[PDB]
């Protein structure tokens, strides 16, 4: 799931699951 | 910055990987 483009929903959704229990950022701009 | 290195050009472990806490 890591390797594409990944925007919006799909972008934060692959923080999730990579990140797991640490949580993360998710900085647009 | 994410949207930069993942939305407009493909992503990557490595570079999400930054982003976790």
């Amino acid at each position: 799931f890591v390797n594409q483009h990944l925007c919006g929903s799909h972008l934060v959704e692959a923080l999730y699951l990579v990140c797991g229990e640490r949580g993360f950022c998710y900085t647009p701009k | 910055g994410i949207v930069e290195q993942c939305c407009t050009s493909i992503c990557s472990l490595y570079q999400l990987e930054n982003y976790c806490n």
